């Protein structure tokens, strides 16, 4: 391979597939994990009809388009839509022929290797890439974070994993999955606002009630104390305007919605918490090696763009775990893009070029050349 | 092979660190230069002032 040609890097993400290539800063596109197609016959004639659509151009048109996610849960679920969000990504995003550049891939930990590879497949044989590889989204985070050793909290949009890692080995006995992210958050949101008299409940709603998570919401250092604040005075009530010109005003909802990730039973689960999941996910390490995973406690990917989670998280596990060790949570504010921007560094190191897959070790060795390659 | 994914980012940081190395050092260096020309524009004037006094001795 030239030495001039850089690698692709795409995040496999539930709500937001992100692309770039290596040595970037940051993701040169964005865009929602869907694929659209038309609910009824004869509804855009003239406007260049087809079979399907991705991205933006599918979100735009939700109201004349089925939406659906191959992504789900951080997992992918199917794999022609799959193949369509990288059509979109190579050849609409990002412009290149993906015969020309090897491709780095980013997913959720503990996925299942059929998925591994069927990816490795599709890379291979429809797309022809000259090398391609797989890397855990957190792991990615945490060397976007400087760092070798430490828990990464990975919360995206669908589904959060807490991921501890010793010297960059990601430690399957130790990591744990919560079903809980972004999506379950804002359907919350959807449900609180109704109850608060604003009604939410169309596909259009729900982006608009994402938005109001996005910019309104946070995460309360002290859950109580915030609900008496906000029984007891109004400050912290916020106006949001909605598409139509009306204003509504938005109360408790901003804090009680991130709550459901430090108490899930909010949401009818019988689950961990964030905090619960990444103490537990440090407890079920090495002893020796649970004061490094305390000190180095990483927050990554789109749902943990609140403020103050990163004090909650720190309260919480301060509390949690023994006064001896060393709790420190690190949050950078580039966070939402850390999983790509680790494959990014990753993908651009010299010495990380002996680690592809190649097109020649795939068609002498088969898809489960991923199990040999990939970590 | 996580050792190695290990080793060539802990390169890359490494190298992040020799940066942030460099700029603490280009402080430290204008750090340098405004110390040392202060107590040597002082000590100049100090002992040319004692040479000024010394003249005055001198008749």
């Amino acid at each position: 391979m030239d030495d001039d040609i850089a690698a692709l890097v795409v995040d496999n993400g539930s709500g937001m597939c992100k692309a770039g290539f290596a040595g970037d800063d940051a993701p040169r596109a964005v865009f929602p994990s869907i694929v659209g197609r038309p609910r009824h016959q004869g509804v855009m004639v003239g406007m260049g009809q087809k079979d399907s659509y991705v991205g933006d151009e599918a979100q735009s048109k939700r109201g004349i388009l089925t939406l659906k996610y191959p992504i789900e849960h951080g997992i992918v679920t199917n794999w022609d839509d799959m193949e369509k969000i990288w059509h979109h990504t190579f050849y609409n995003e990002l412009r290149v022929a993906p015969e020309e550049h090897p491709v780095l891939l980013t997913e959720a930990p503990l996925n299942p290797k059929a998925n591994r590879e069927k990816m490795t497949q599709i890379m291979f044989e429809t797309f022809n890439t000259p090398a391609m590889y797989v890397a855990i989204q957190a792991v990615l985070s945490l060397y976007a974070s400087g760092r070798t050793t430490g828990i990464v909290m990975d919360s995206g949009d669908g589904v959060t994993h807490t991921v501890p890692i010793y010297e960059g080995y990601a430690l399957p006995h130790a990591i744990l999955r919560l079903d809980l992210a972004g999506r379950d958050l804002t359907d919350y949101l959807m449900k609180i606002l109704t109850e608060r008299g604003y009604s939410f409940t169309t596909t259009a709603e729900r982006e608009i009630v994402r938005d109001i998570k996005e910019k309104l919401c946070y995460v309360a250092l002290d859950f109580e104390q915030e609900m008496a604040t906000a029984a007891s005075s109004s400050s912290l009530e916020k106006s949001y305007e909605l598409p139509d010109g009306q204003v509504i005003t938005i109360g408790n909802e901003r804090f009680r919605c991130p709550e459901a990730l430090f108490q899930p039973s909010f949401l009818g689960m019988e689950s961990c918490g964030i905090h619960e999941t990444t103490f537990n996910s440090i407890m079920k390490c090495d002893v020796d090696i649970r004061k490094d995973l305390y000190a180095n406690t990483v927050l990554s990917g789109g749902t943990t763009m609140y403020p103050g989670i990163a004090d909650r998280m720190q309260k919480e596990i301060t509390a949690l775990a023994p006064s001896t060790m060393k709790i420190k949570i690190i949050a950078p504010p580039e966070r939402k893009y850390s999983v790509w921007i680790g494959g990014s560094i990753l993908a651009s190191l010299s010495t990380f070029q002996q680690m592809w897959i190649s097109k020649q070790e795939y068609d002498e060795s088969g898809p489960s050349i991923v199990h040999r390659k990939c970590f | 092979i996580a050792s190695t994914m290990a080793k060539d980012v802990r390169q890359f940081w490494s190298n992040v660190e020799k940066v942030v190395q460099f700029k603490q050092q280009s402080r430290l260096e204008e750090k340098r230069k405004k110390a040392l020309d202060l107590h040597l524009d002082f000590i100049v004037g100090q002992t040319e002032k004692y040479s000024d006094l010394l003249s005055q001795s001198l008749n």
